[PDB]
């Protein structure tokens, strides 16, 4: 059988947890206590999807999560909530205090005295599950415990385990705005991470989110839960195919190889086609086609990275709903007969294909109108260097003057692993630069 | 559990202290007697914070209460929350320092800095993870600057991880409520300088400022600026009391606001202030808090900000408001006046929010500046300090208690030195 | 003034040798070659330092470069320069394990002598060459360390507390109270030493089994008269000669200090930056009114951000002649370290300061008055 565990890491990520598992809740019919009148209507099926949620002899059904941060409120926010029957009582909180955005608080010092129980649970869900697909992991670049917590473990889980997938959602830092001082030299340190041990990192940035909801969706002052929602969807659409029936099913292996060229390079960009709220739902069609050629639009990405100044190393999309193949392979045909779109000269079979039967569900109280129709689009471009490069002038920047530097050296980090970061960095970008050009 | 140890030392300090356990004693529910009459469960659900739990199912704060006069004691102790305090935690001593800053550091408070020490140590060896201290005094007298930097020193010797606040009067510029007040300014800054995390710069000619021009209060009092001074300090650790979007500690300004370990003094402001009769004709939302919170006049440092530039800068929301419009304002703050926002500090801002405002508001907003245009007030004391050091005006009242001309000089070199690297980086294309 | 980042490199350490034990560091003359050994194929990293030594083959003498050849490449040359009344802050930076010790003193017994028996022995064999009547010296010494951000003394018995920094107004920082004394003789310092080494704080860590935990500093003030009354005037020098070791950077995931090591490692990580910070800031200065234009409208050095740069204020920089000793390993795990301290070595090497002082007022007041 098939199943995979969620961990979560920061304020970002226990928020993004919350979405998803409000998410989960809704599409399984599992009310907030954990159980699940559907068993004594229905008394049959397999409404406890084991890819989530664990069944226990009472008929209850805990989430296959593990929450962690080093804040007591945000954690306490879920453990006297709406859903505070819901989950395991062992929540794994540092009481001490948070990392204060400290790559070095999180890492060397505060991330200590507490990896320890972190692997203990993760082994106890573990030896729990039976044909374990890989991880989930959420966790936010900037922010000082989601980067050094998410580094310690990440180390720590590629020796024990190694050969399980470990897919990685991530916020990066945005282009102009931001909510710290300190983001670069957090995000910088995080390279090492997010290369050598996670097998296929997401990006998402607030900054593409906020234009999506203010064009689209037509909401004028969206917040947090907004953002939240959007990628718990994300999240549904990628891991649909361990669950729900469909015609080309995807599992994350087969998801993974038609993605990744070579080691190095795993770092697609994600984008949802029919964001549109209840007013503009009528008067649309919503067709394959139109979706499909609303996946490539620069506008809708959710990264603030335009797609045509680079070249698209590979294509996967998920399609949900009423969906024939038919009209997949014509509206596949019709982009590749586009000119703006530009494919490497290596790689001419381009994309891959899933469709699953089980159309979107929709969160009461949203802001997402109900289709028939939906797709999300994981696509392997060079464009992404682009914001690499923004983010290393910020760096740079800082680091000339030895700005903030102090703070981080006092906890047991080193000055020249600054400069580690760094050349780790430029090495990613050359790689990256290297790739894309064309054969001769 | 985080819990703040808070200390008051003066006239000034103990003033300001009675004034701030009022305010947060009313956002947490707490009766005079002590007795828990809220509403909400979340103002019970970190009330460990700033309050220790009593056998009787009453809540005492975690305050120690220091003088070298029972005058200001007695003036606390009958008084609306006189009974609130614990009598273990009044500390003090007779035959006060007098504006003299040596006999509050070397003579008289010498003799009382053990026991208020003693105090200290049981109050935090209580407490389940200390976050850090927090010290109220004014700079121009001499109890208060003497003891408290004794204490401040003390208690960096003994916790040395722990954070170290301070809310601080400074003397103003043209009013003067005292002969020497340059002498123990200069000697409690360069004591300051040296063995603390964070100082924030209050001025009284800036708060009477703020009550005439803003709130147009006709005949202000001690007890306006008190309140003012009030506001800032319960709005500064909002994040370790309550939820919200964003969290934020002390720590996390620190590191935040910090570039280099010894600039951390910063300008503080509170918004918004409506004078008590336009709030009907304002509307009160995140854009306004913004332009209230980034004007001139609204500072309660008295220096102008445009005088200089910002290193940088913090602002703690508190109310129900939605993410994009803050970081958009924010980034418009940033982008009109790109002018006085340093160079080499990309996105120099920022930005906590907690989604429980105060009880009468529907939002507010809270500041905190770390510019370059604080070394003008320095410089101002240096050149009377100056003005007093070359004929030693006064100086034989400071030598009398052990004290000697080189002291006096390490200190003017220190707040030198402490303008000059101010100055550093208040220029413009390097 | 210098800085004369002598980069060397020792033999082979039981931890190096553990692992695969190849020399990543070559030379022709002045020229400083190192392989990256994760990227053999690359070029290696090349300097032009004038005194780049390479000591891992001991019994070799083809381009060998033994202790007397530093001394005369950077002893007796930055000594007779420096002697025209400058100040001389000879200091080793390093890593743990990295040999900052058989730079500072070497093989005593032995004639392949560190920096200090070479420059002692030398001095004090100078003046007594320069021994008369008529001309007459005087030699004093000092010891102390810094623990984190306390000055301790260590020639001193047993003070449990702390020595009080105080500043002079004309004659700068200084520590109160601290133990001073006058020597005669070479042995004294030698003594004086071994006692000093073993006073100060040591504990053991997995690169090195006897780590220093402490910034420990050797003050030399050494004054020189000669007494031709008709036509000379007496004290007509003296000089400064300050002798520091500086405990290396704690690399944290090559040692997994805990507890109290560990506070001890992050503090000397810190005080270890705002040293490079100020060697970064100073040369720059120096660099810009010397070649410049000669304006001289500010500069500002952060001195005070630490103890061990405030005590060093006079000779750090401003009027003083300096001297660092790069101690790299041929290890790979050090590679990384070995370039920041050259990158520093970059930012350091001229340093370019002014000097020439030491008059006898009370003398030339014999002349005046007469
Ligand atoms: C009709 C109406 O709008 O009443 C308001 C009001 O007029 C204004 C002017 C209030 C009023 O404040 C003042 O008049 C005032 C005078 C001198 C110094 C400071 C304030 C108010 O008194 C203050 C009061 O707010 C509070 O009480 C806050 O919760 C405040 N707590 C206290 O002032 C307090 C005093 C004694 C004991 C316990 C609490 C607070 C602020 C920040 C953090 C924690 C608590 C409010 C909304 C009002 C009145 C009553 C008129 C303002 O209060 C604040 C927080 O500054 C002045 O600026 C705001 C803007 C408000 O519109
Ligand atoms: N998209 C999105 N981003 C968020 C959300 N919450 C926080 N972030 C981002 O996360 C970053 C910091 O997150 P955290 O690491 O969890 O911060 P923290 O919980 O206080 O812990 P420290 O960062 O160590 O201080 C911020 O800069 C935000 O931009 C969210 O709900 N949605
Ligand atoms: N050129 C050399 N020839 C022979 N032996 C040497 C040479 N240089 C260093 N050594 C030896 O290598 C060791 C270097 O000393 P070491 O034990 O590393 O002290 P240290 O590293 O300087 N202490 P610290 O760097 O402050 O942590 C000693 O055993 C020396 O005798
Ligand atoms: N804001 C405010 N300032 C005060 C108050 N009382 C005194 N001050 C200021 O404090 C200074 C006198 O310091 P003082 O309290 O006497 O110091 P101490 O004698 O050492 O305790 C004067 O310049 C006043 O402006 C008060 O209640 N509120
Ligand atoms: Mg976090
Ligand atoms: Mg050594």
């Amino acid at each position: 059988m098939r199943e995979c565990i969620s961990i979560h890491v920061g304020q970002a990520g226990v928020q993004i947890g919350n979405a998803c598992w409000e998410l989960y809740c809704l599409e399984h019919g599992i009310q907030p206590d954990g159980q699940m009148p559907s068993d004594k209507t229905i008394g049959g099926g397999d409404d406890s999807f084991n890819t989530f949620f664990s069944e226990t002899g009472a008929g209850k059904h805990v989430p296959r999560a593990v929450f962690v941060d080093l804040e007591p409120t945000v954690i306490d926010e879920v453990r006297t909530g709406t859903y505070r029957q819901l989950f395991h009582p062992e929540q794994l909180i540092t009481g001490k205090e948070d990392a204060a955005n400290n790559y070095a608080r999180g890492h060397y010092t505060i991330g200590k005295e507490i990896i320890d129980l972190v692997l203990d649970r993760i082994r106890k869900l573990a030896d729990q599950c039976t044909g374990l697909q890989g991880f989930l992991v959420f966790h936010s670049f900037g922010g000082g415990t989601g980067s050094g917590f998410t580094s310690l473990l990440m180390e720590r889980l590629s020796v024990d385990y190694g050969k399980k997938s470990k897919l990685e959602f991530s916020i990066y830092p945005a282009p102009q705005v931001s909510t710290a001082v300190v983001e670069p030299y957090n995000s910088i340190l995080t390279t090492h991470t997010t290369l050598e041990h996670s097998d296929c990192a997401f990006m998402v940035d607030n900054e593409a989110i906020y234009d999506i909801c203010r064009r689209n969706l037509d909401i004028e002052r969206p917040t947090y839960t907004n953002l939240n929602r959007l990628i718990s969807q994300i999240v549904s659409s990628i891991t649909a195919s361990l669950r729900f029936d469909g015609a080309l099913n995807v599992d994350l292996t087969e998801f993974q190889t038609n993605l990744v060229p070579y080691p190095r390079i795993h770092f697609p960009l994600a984008t949802y086609a029919p964001v549109i709220s209840a007013e503009k739902a009528y008067h649309e069609q919503l067709s394959v086609a139109e979706i499909t050629n609303a996946c490539f639009e620069p506008a809708n990405q959710m990264v603030k990275c335009d797609p045509r100044h680079g070249k698209y190393m590979a294509c996967c999309l998920l399609y949900r709903g009423d969906v024939v193949p038919k009209d997949v392979n014509a509206a596949i045909a019709t982009i590749k007969t586009k000119r703006s779109i530009q494919f490497v000269d290596w790689c001419p079979t381009g994309f891959k294909v899933g469709i699953n039967y089980q159309p979107p569900t929709v969160v009461p109280g949203g802001d997402l109108a109900k289709v028939q129709r939906a797709v999300c689009m994981l696509s392997n471009t060079t464009a992404i260097a682009e914001a690499w490069a923004r983010l290393d002038h910020k760096f740079d920047l800082m680091y000339a003057k030895r700005a903030f530097v102090h703070w981080y050296v006092g906890e047991g980090m080193e000055e020249g692993e600054f400069s580690e970061a760094r050349e780790d960095m430029a090495a990613l970008e050359k790689d990256y630069e290297e790739v894309g050009v064309d054969s001769v | 559990m985080r819990e703040i140890v808070h200390i008051q030392a003066g006239q000034c300090g103990n003033q300001i202290g009675a004034k701030f356990w009022e305010v947060i004693s009313d956002e947490h529910g707490i009766d005079p007697t002590g007795s828990y009459h809220g509403d909400s469960d979340l103002q019970l659900e970190r009330i460990n914070v700033y309050y220790n739990e009593a056998t009787g199912n009453k809540y005492v704060p975690r305050a120690i209460l220091v003088d070298l006069e029972p005058g200001t004691m007695d003036s606390v102790r009958s008084g609306p929350f006189g009974q609130i305090f614990r009598p273990d935690n009044f500390v003090f001593g007779q035959s006060g320092a007098g504006n003299n800053w040596a006999k509050g550091h070397y003579t008289e408070g010498a003799e009382l800095v053990d026991s208020v020490l003693d105090v200290v140590r049981k109050e935090s060896e209580s407490c389940d993870c200390l976050q850090g201290f927090q010290l109220t005094h004014s700079l121009g007298g001499g109890t208060g600057s003497g003891m408290g930097t004794l204490l401040i020193s003390k208690i960096r010797e003994e916790y040395p991880d722990r954070i170290m606040n301070t809310f601080s009067v400074m003397p103003s510029p043209k009013v003067s409520d005292t002969v020497v007040e340059p002498y123990n300014a200069t000697l409690s800054v360069h004591q300051l300088v040296e063995n603390t995390d964070e100082t924030y710069c209050i001025d009284n000619e800036a708060l009477y400022d703020i009550c005439f021009r803003t709130l147009k209060l006709t005949t202000p009092t001690y007890g306006d600026l008190n309140h003012l001074v009030s506001a800032t300090m319960s709005g500064v650790t909002t994040c370790l009391r309550f939820p919200g979007q964003l969290n934020a500690d002390l720590r996390k300004l620190a590191v935040n606001m910090v570039p280099f370990p010894r600039l951390h003094f910063f300008m503080p402001g509170f918004a918004p202030l409506t004078s008590r009769g336009s709030q009907q004709y304002r509307a009160l939302t995140v854009p306004e808090l913004t332009q209230q919170m980034f004007d001139s006049k609204n500072m309660m440092a008295a220096c102008d900000p445009r005088h200089g530039r910002y290193l940088t800068v913090a602002a703690i929301f508190r109310g129900r408001m939605s993410m994009k419009e803050v970081d958009e304002q924010m980034l418009n703050v940033q982008n009109k006046n790109s002018s006085y926002f340093v160079e080499w500090i990309p996105n120099n801002v920022k930005t906590a929010v907690c989604d429980i405002p105060p009880r009468g508001l529907k939002m507010s907003a809270t500041f905190i500046g770390n510019s370059t245009a604080i070394q003008e007030l320095f410089k101002r004391i240096s050149e009377q300090f100056t003005a007093m050091f070359r004929r030693k005006a006064f100086l034989h009242w400071y030598t009398g208690e052990g004290m000697d001309e080189m002291e006096f000089t390490e200190a003017e070199s220190n707040m030198n030195d402490l303008v000059s690297e101010y100055q550093q980086y208040q220029d413009a294309t390097a | 003034a210098s800085v004369k980042v002598a980069v060397r490199v020792r033999p082979f350490n039981s931890r190096e040798m553990s692992r695969d034990s190849k020399c990543i560091i070559q030379m022709s003359g002045s020229t400083t070659t190192i392989v990256n050994p994760k990227q053999p194929k690359e070029t290696p990293k090349s300097f032009s330092f004038d005194y780049s030594y390479w000591s891992h083959t001991s019994p070799e003498d083809i381009n060998y470069a033994s202790q007397k050849q530093v001394y005369r490449d950077i002893g007796e040359e930055m000594l007779q320069h420096a002697f025209e009344g400058y100040n001389v802050c000879i200091f080793a930076y390093g890593q743990t394990g990295a040999g900052k010790s058989y730079t500072m003193m070497g093989k005593q017994e032995k004639d392949q002598q560190g920096i200090i028996p070479q420059l002692c022995e030398d001095l004090f064999s100078r003046i007594n060459d320069t021994t008369n009547d008529n001309m007459s010296y005087s030699v004093e010494v000092s010891y102390m360390e810094i623990y984190c951000e306390r000055v301790r003394d260590l020639l001193n018995p047993k003070n449990k507390g702390n020595l009080r920094v105080r500043e002079h107004p004309l004659l700068g920082p200084y520590v109160e109270d601290l133990s001073k004394l006058a020597v005669t003789s070479y042995n004294d310092i030698q003594d004086l030493m071994d006692s000093g080494n073993k006073a100060r704080t040591v504990a053991a860590t997995n690169m090195n089994e006897t780590s220093s935990r402490s910034h420990a500093v050797f003050n030399i003030i050494f004054t020189q008269k000669r007494h031709d009354a008709e036509t000379n005037i007496t004290t007509e020098k003296v000089s400064k000669i300050s002798l520091v070791d500086l405990a290396g950077s704690e690399r944290a995931d090559s040692t997994g200090a805990k507890g109290t090591r560990l506070k001890e490692g992050a503090n000397i990580n810190k005080s270890l930056t705002t040293l490079g910070k100020v060697i970064s800031a100073l040369a720059e200065m120096d660099s810009g009114p010397n070649k410049n234009k000669k304006k001289k409208k500010t500069d500002f050095i952060p001195y005070r951000d630490s103890v061990l740069t405030w005590l060093l204020r006079e000779n750090l920089g401003g009027n003083s002649r300096t001297a660092m000793v790069a101690a790299l390993s041929p290890a790979d795990i050090n590679y990384d370290e070995t370039l920041s301290t050259l990158r520093y070595a970059d930012r350091a090497k001229q340093i370019r300061c002014n000097a020439v002082i030491n008059e006898d007022p009370n003398n030339k007041l014999i002349r005046e008055l007469k």
